[PDB]
């Protein structure tokens, strides 16, 4: 955006578009380069009471996997899932 | 959840066909292409004049290796040995003994610049921010060996550096 | 347990154990073992001799039309006598699922090839007899995929070593990259870094 | 010495450029045992290890002696190039050896080239040679294709080792 | 019956690619781990391992590194059995040390031991 | 520096001719900014 | 409805899908008549084919019929009516419901070791 | 304080100087031995020791979160200044 | 001890196999001394192909030579395609690598390795 | 050759020009990968698949830190999650806009490879900004992420998601309705729907082949079911579906970017377990036990309960693979790394049955392959 008036107009009907409304060029309207310093919150588990380890563990929640049938009914056929269903054509560009 | 592209159908009334069959003779979007090249022709270009003109960084950047000392002139380190226990690579070897005073102090500290993957595990698990990343990375030898740091070069990069290198811990130490 | 701990799937626990309570009751000639892991994940441990008539199975039932192989796998254990253990991972786009096939092997017997199932296993499969030597019978093209062309030995294996027994350097006397035995100018320094107390009680062995 | 980077074998081969390799008298009385490269270059490593090498005067030789002709012959014969020699007096050698010499960069051939190549070798039975310091000459049947493939022309680039008749020893 | 019989003993020296070398100088040695003293834990102490006798190592002219020419310098194998890793070893051709597991004896303690009334054992203090 | 101009041609810099007993009148290198500044040039902070 | 294309590429569009889903149906089931009973694999199939083959005598149309039967379009129905006779002819020449072939040994499947 | 080799070479603070017989030395003819003249001892010998009114103190570095981790440093000994494990700065009890 | 075979029910078919791979072996060294142009004669390469065969002359297992001559004829292949370069070819003759020691006195004089 | 990616061997048996058989050799950028991972720890091989997909990074990042967060049994805070999701966004244009504008290239159009490099810097800016390093960030790892963003990227990210709507239309301005554009890619490689799902193939090559399968719609992860976005679907199997399946994928990746960046929750970066993450350095200075989690966190490493498991995400080359095998220790016992271009190589030479040279060529490019994770 320092382009006289004469090669902007001529350059916006080459490409078919308005370039200086989006220029891929940098100005001064990034972030400045110094900020203000940052105050990062704690979490969940920084709590002074009721903060016992042996209740919020996940490591010692594993398990060994359950066996099911080892060599050491009329029941219906079984899938390891439900059919997926049938994805929906989008409603923004559709393309048909 | 899902568009059907390239599926138009085209168009078959005699004013669209003798559209396409003009843009067939007279080869329209060839000009559309000539035309974003000359658009590209009269933009600003995005390149910068090294070396007067370097590219913009981060203060996070991770560069050559320093070693940082205490605000009285001692140095950082106390032979923890967490940077060569962490070091994926490899590249760091430490040896230490006690000192003439007792303080437990390196006698051997080597970094293997070609060993060396530039990720930071030494500068973050250092627990008295001795080791750092400097941002220098203009720092290329015309020989192999050169690459091989011992404990006085990195405490010379160290003496170099520590007035970028503070600024730059103190820019980037609340988010650790 | 709410904010840290993963949250658990229990719907998908269920059907996977239906599911191989139905695969081990259609094939009981090959299928030994069935289980489910607790993030729900399904595993047939069955013979190697049964390899082509469980796979096409899951690729041509109506129920399982696991159509897709995603990763042919093989594992070192040397404390076993059949020290190879081959894994195949299945993916069933229709029913929207994995499911993993276990087999065993040792460095001699072979076992049979599922190129005729799935073809994507024609490199795979390839792969393993550059890495660990179970040679895949009834195989189009078997031959090495990712080592040096005069390379000696399977690299993946457990007991060859981190560096080989061979580098290459060059020579200007016969103007040639050549092979000699390796000397590295620093050790790989191994460290010990297992914890001597233990960690996970649910998976304490029992004594002898 | 004859190696890949020598002056000796490659000299020789590359005479075929001016004319047609003159000779005094055919080069058929001076006599010539060359020697392999990695034979000398062994003969001095073991000489840096040997204790008892120091304060000696070693000579290393090749293990057959050739004519200066049949050498010339059979440098042609490995090379795949036609050889045809003809009688020049020693005198006018050295007149157009001269003329090479006065270029101001490496010259081709000197006064001097010629009279080393025209000397035959002497025998000294009394000094040391490479079998003494355990190293078994190399002879030049089996390297002087390896010297001498770079100066083949395509017809015969792809000819083996064997298809040439070695030269007759002394 | 697609089955053959085979009598003579395994040999896989010939398919694993490494040189006699290390095969007919090298001597493994099958051990349970002794505890580390200056821990408690016996946890490093369950499975058994096949480890190989150390060789030369030097010091680099340039920087001091520890150099060394031995490949199975950092092998360790780990193995359930003490029969599993003897046929591990015999397979390969490989010469074994085997060390017996040493299993602590057990003890007998009493805390009224301490406090004795004609015997030894009374604490000094406490 | 010349804020006008776009992101990463704001800031530059012109060598010496001498730096440490050589003469750099061409041979300019990029090792040649002390880190005080170097932090400015290389846009890691708005301060000189 | 007449579909111009399936969808997919190299699928053809079958113009008639209840006769031949009725055809594959019928000989899968005469396949699957030959295994022994006290296979669970010919119950199982026996089941589900049954099932599949009378959602597709009840429904005339092609759209509502290809939503009630959970397998998409109908071409790739056809084609895994095919993949199921296949495996029928090889689960027929493999027999499978016989007992295990051999026993595991005891440290087999132990992990970790 | 760095002292010379009598063969003309550079001692560093660890010690480590190359003997006259040593042949290493050749890498550094033509070239120059990288050292630092800046040694820690010395530089930490020059702090002064601190007085303080307290029995036990507390020893952070200084900068807070930018020093090393915070230890507590018992001053009962009065003929001996106790000494900070990772700065080496030293207290002592006025009394 | 009953096993699955490769492809020898005995040790016969096995030995069979070996005699036909040293065969295709024999005719095919000339075409690869000719073709990646070796200064090394064609009998130094039988040679070498009668040591590299009598290297594994004390196996006596079925599946072990079976799976021998099956690594036997995957370099065969690769050998007669240019798929092994000038240095693969090469690098069963150590041009470069210098005797080690073999007796007694030697080895205690270099190292200490047995 | 400028047309194979770097390092690859295609012996090719052609009848004058048009090819007979094709022969990829690979293992040229080998590196034995999955053996020193087995000989590292959990944190210090996660920078190893930084370098698989070398265009990837953070994809991999995730693919490994959620294999081993499920092998864990713990999940990130959501707002470590919302930021793994909106940088793997990143990490797609960055490697859609690698193989359109490469295989462009390899085609003959090098102008777009220029016109795109550009918004590929401005992308390893971000990628600087978060972690320090251009390429191999290391920034996510299990538990979350290392560090947060620095103040005022959202922002810059705003402007840059603002303006490259107009660079993906000045590149289809250019490439999709040229005539000689078309011709090199209208009939060239066609895969049938059977022979992709036989061969392993996955991602764009079922997409364009009219096959609906997408690892973010079907088997969702973190927060990408909390996203609205389409998924392209091919109709012909041939290359020009495949570009404009890419083309519609950096727009819809744009689409999950502008949500994400308006969606964002506060909170932490890292899960709160200090035995899996390291704590705060301003704790580890001040407490004891964070002190010694700090020190057996970065000496040791976390003991991951003993199981196997296979993780795989939807990488923008496909399907992104890992399979893990822990036996109770702090280090893996085995670390399997399944990748597209495996299965792509392979069905390559398929692919090209009938073609010529320049479709060959055409058909190399049309898969986005790159051999650090063919390889390994
Ligand atoms: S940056 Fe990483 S690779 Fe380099 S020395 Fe530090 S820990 Fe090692
Ligand atoms: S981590 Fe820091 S204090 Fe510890 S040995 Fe390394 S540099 Fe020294
Ligand atoms: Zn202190």
């Amino acid at each position: 955006a320092s382009a006289t008036r004469l090669i902007q107009g001529l350059r916006n009907w080459a490409s078919g578009r308005d370039l200086q409304a989006k220029l891929q060029l940098r100005y001064q309207e990034i972030s400045k380069r110094t900020q203000p310093p940052p105050k990062l919150p704690v979490g969940p588990s920084h709590r002074l009471s009721n903060n016992y380890y042996c209740a919020r563990d996940g490591r010692r929640e594993a398990m060994p996997p359950s066996i099911v049938m080892s060599s050491q009914s009329e029941k219906k056929a079984v899938s390891p899932a439900p059919p997926i269903k049938r994805w929906e054509l989008s409603q923004d560009e559709p393309y048909l | 959840t899902y568009k059907y592209v390239n599926l138009r159908e085209p168009s078959m009334d005699m004013k669209s066909v003798t559209d396409r069959a003009a843009q067939t003779l007279l080869w329209t979007e060839l000009i559309r292409g000539l035309g974003m090249t000359l658009s590209y022709l009269f933009r600003e270009p995005a390149t910068i004049n090294y070396p007067f003109e370097k590219g913009p960084l981060s203060p996070r950047f991770r560069g050559e290796h320093a070693l940082r000392r205490y605000p009285s002139g001692e140095e950082r380190c106390i032979a923890c040995k967490l940077c060569e226990a962490v070091c994926p690579a490899q590249a760091i070897t430490i040896e230490a003994e006690p000192r003439a005073d007792g303080s437990r102090r390196t006698t051997r500290y080597d970094i293997d610049m070609t060993k060396c993957i530039y990720c930071g595990f030494c500068q973050e698990a250092c627990p008295v921010d001795a080791i750092v990343e400097g941002p220098n990375f203009e720092f290329s030898t015309e020989t192999h060996e050169e690459l091989l740091y011992n404990k006085e070069k990195l405490l010379n990069n160290g003496d170099k550096w520590e007035a970028e290198i503070a600024a730059n811990i103190q820019a980037d130490y609340l988010y650790r | 347990t709410r904010p840290t701990v993963r949250p658990r799937n229990d719907v998908a626990h269920k059907q996977l154990s239906a599911f191989g309570e139905y695969v081990a009751e259609i094939l009981p000639k090959y299928v030994q073992q069935v289980q489910v892991s607790c993030f729900s994940e399904l595993e047939i441990c069955i013979h190697p001799d049964g390899v082509i008539p469980v796979l096409t199975f899951l690729r041509d039932h109506s129920n399982a039309q696991f159509k897709s192989l995603a990763d042919l796998t093989a594992v070192d254990i040397p404390t076993r006598q059949n020290r190879f253990e081959i894994v195949y991972n299945l993916l069933s786009l229709r029913f929207n699922s994995r499911i993993r096939v276990k087999t065993y092997t040792d460095e001699l017997t072979p076992v049979e090839s599922s190129v005729s199932v799935y073809k994507a296993a024609n490199w795979y499969e390839r792969e393993i007899w550059d890495m660990f030597g179970v040679f895949f019978a009834n195989h189009p093209d078997l031959r090495r995929i990712l080592t040096d062309y005069g390379f000696e030995g399977h690299p993946f294996r457990k007991d060859f070593p981190l560096s080989g027994y061979v580098e290459l350097r060059y020579d200007d006397e016969v103007k040639r990259v050549v092979a000699e035995p390796v000397e590295l100018a620093q050790e790989f320094r191994k460290f010990d870094l297992n914890s001597p107390w233990e960690a996970f009680p649910a998976y304490r062995q029992p004594p002898e | 010495i004859f190696g890949r980077e020598d002056r000796f074998l490659n000299y020789f081969a590359n005479i075929r450029w001016f004319g047609g390799v003159p000779l005094i008298s055919l080069g058929k009385k001076t006599v010539k045992q060359p020697v392999y490269i990695v034979d000398v270059t062994k003969g001095i490593i073991n000489a840096i290890k040997d204790p008892d090498a120091r304060g000696k005067t070693f000579a290393f030789v090749g293990p057959n002696r050739y004519l200066l002709f049949d050498l010339v012959q059979y440098v042609f014969a490995v090379a795949h190039r036609p050889f045809l020699p003809y009688p020049m007096p020693h005198f006018a050698y050295r007149w157009i050896g001269r003329l090479f010499e006065i270029s101001p960069f490496e010259p081709w051939t000197t006064r001097d080239k010629v009279e080393r190549i025209h000397t035959t070798d002497r025998t000294l039975p009394h000094l040391p040679g490479l079998e003494d310091l355990g190293v078994q000459a190399t002879p030049l049947e089996l390297k002087a294709i390896e010297v001498l493939r770079r100066h083949r022309t395509y017809r015969w680039l792809s000819s083996e080792i064997e298809d040439v008749q070695p030269a007759k020893t002394v | 019956t697609q089955l053959i019989t085979v009598d003579e003993k395994l040999d896989i020296t010939t398919l694993t690619g490494v040189p006699e070398e290390h095969i007919k100088t090298r001597k493994a040695r099958i051990f349970v781990p002794a505890r580390n003293n200056m821990q408690s834990g016996v946890n490093n102490t369950k499975k058994w391992k096949m480890e190989f006798d150390t060789r030369e190592r030097w010091e680099n002219p340039l920087m001091g590194w520890a150099s060394t020419a031995d490949p199975l310098s950092n092998l360790v194998l780990t193995f359930s059995t003490k029969e599993d890793a003897i046929a591990f070893a015999e397979k390969n051709g490989w010469s074994y040390d085997v060390e017996e597991r040493k299993v602590p004896k057990p003890k007998s303690k009493s805390y009224g031991a301490n406090f004795s009334w004609n015997k030894r054992t009374r604490v000094s203090t406490k | 520096e010349d804020n006008k101009q776009f992101f990463g041609r704001h800031r530059w810099v012109i060598y010496t001719t001498e730096m440490n007993g050589k003469n750099t009148f061409w041979d300019v290198d990029g090792s040649m900014v002390p880190p005080e500044w170097h932090r400015w040039l290389h846009c890691m902070t708005d301060d000189p | 409805l007449l579909k111009k294309t399936t969808g997919l590429v190299g699928l053809a569009v079958c113009e008639t899908p209840h006769e031949r889903l009725k055809i594959l149906y019928t000989k899968i089931l005469d396949v699957l008549g030959h295994i022994p009973k006290n296979a669970a694999y010919r119950k199982y199939t026996e089941q589900i084919t049954n099932e599949k083959l009378s959602i597709v005598k009840a429904e005339p149309d092609v759209k509502k019929l290809e939503e009630q039967l959970q397998g998409g379009q109908i071409e790739e129905v056809i084609l895994q009516a095919e993949n199921e006779l296949s495996l029928a002819r090889k689960m027929i020449q493999w027999k499978p419901w016989e007992p295990l072939v051999e026993e595991p040994p005891a440290s087999q499947w132990k992990w970790p070791i | 304080g760095v002292r010379t080799s009598p063969t003309g070479e550079k001692v560093t603070h660890t010690g480590q100087v190359y003997d006259d017989e040593d042949y290493r030395r050749v890498r550094f003819v033509g070239r120059q031995k990288e050292v630092n003249e800046n040694f820690a001892i010395d530089l930490i010998a020059e702090q002064p020791v601190s007085q303080v009114g307290s029995r036990v103190i507390s020893c952070d570095g200084g900068g807070g979160a930018l020093g090393h981790p915070r230890v507590y440093i018992n001053l009962d000994k009065e003929t001996k200044t106790g000494t900070c494990g990772y700065c080496g700065l030293q207290f002592r009890q006025q009394h | 001890t009953s096993v699955k075979p490769i492809f020898s029910r005995d040790m016969n078919e096995a030995k069979r196999r070996v005699r036909e791979l040293y065969r295709a072996w024999y005719r095919e060294v000339p075409n690869t001394v000719h073709l990646f142009q070796l200064d090394i004669s064609v009998k130094q390469g039988r040679d070498k192909v009668r040591e590299m065969f009598k290297k594994n002359a004390h196996v006596t297992d079925p599946r072990v030579v079976d799976l021998l001559v099956i690594k036997g004829k995957m370099e065969l292949e690769e050998t007669i395609n240019v798929w092994k370069q000038r240095t693969h070819v090469m690098r069963f003759f150590h041009e470069t690598e210098a005797p080690r020691p073999k007796d007694f006195l030697s080895k205690f004089y270099v190292g200490h390795d047995p | 050759h400028p047309a194979a990616h770097g390092v690859l061997r295609l012996v090719m048996e052609l009848s004058g020009e048009m090819v007979r058989k094709c022969d990829p050799h690979i293992g040229l950028l080998h590196r034995g990968t999955e053996k020193l991972i087995e000989y590292k720890t959990y944190l210090q091989a996660l920078p190893y698949f930084d370098r698989l997909d070398y265009v990837s990074m953070m994809c991999n990042e995730q693919a490994y830190s959620l294999a081993v967060e499920k092998l864990l049994n713990i999940q990130p805070p959501p707002r470590a999650q919302w930021i793994r999701v909106l940088f793997g966004e990143i990490t797609r244009l960055l490697n859609h806009i690698m193989a359109v504008t490469t295989h462009a290239l390899d085609i003959g159009a090098m102008t777009p490879f220029f016109w795109m490099f550009e918004e590929r810097e401005k992308m390893f800016e971000f990628y600087e900004r978060v972690s320090g390093a251009r390429m191999h960030a290391a920034y996510v790892r299990p538990g979350g992420v290392h560090q947060d963003l620095p103040l005022g990227l959202m922002d810059d990210i705003y402007e840059f998601s603002k303006n490259f709507s107009l660079r993906i239309d000045e590149l289809e301005e250019m490439l999709t309705n040229n005539r000689i554009w078309r011709n090199r890619t209208v009939d060239i490689g066609v895969v049938t729907a059977e022979d992709a799902l036989n061969y392993g193939f996955s991602g764009v090559m079922l997409r364009g082949s009219g096959i609906q399968w997408d690892l973010r719609k079907t088997q969702p992860y973190d927060v990408y079911d909390q996203v609205e976005f389409d998924v392209p679907i091919g109709s012909r199997g041939d290359c020009y579906d495949r570009y404009l399946c890419r083309v519609e994928e950096m727009r819809q990746s744009i689409r999950i970017i502008s949500q994400c960046l308006n969606k964002m929750p506060p909170g932490e970066i890292k899960v709160d377990d200090a035995k899996v993450s390291p704590p705060k350095r301003a704790e580890m200075k001040t407490s004891m036990e964070s002190l010694i989690h700090h020190f057996k966190l970065y000496t040791e490493g976390y003991q991951v309960p003993p199981g196997a498991t296979y993780t795989a995400i939807e990488a923008p080359k496909g399907e992104f693979g890992v399979y893990l095998v822990s036996d109770g220790s702090s280090r893996p016992y085995r670390c399997k790394i399944k990748a597209p271009g495996f299965a792509h190589l392979a069905g390559l030479d398929k692919m090209s049955k009938g073609h010529m040279l320049a479709d060959v060529v055409a058909i190399i490019g049309t898969q986005d392959i790159v051999f650090g994770e063919v390889d390994r």
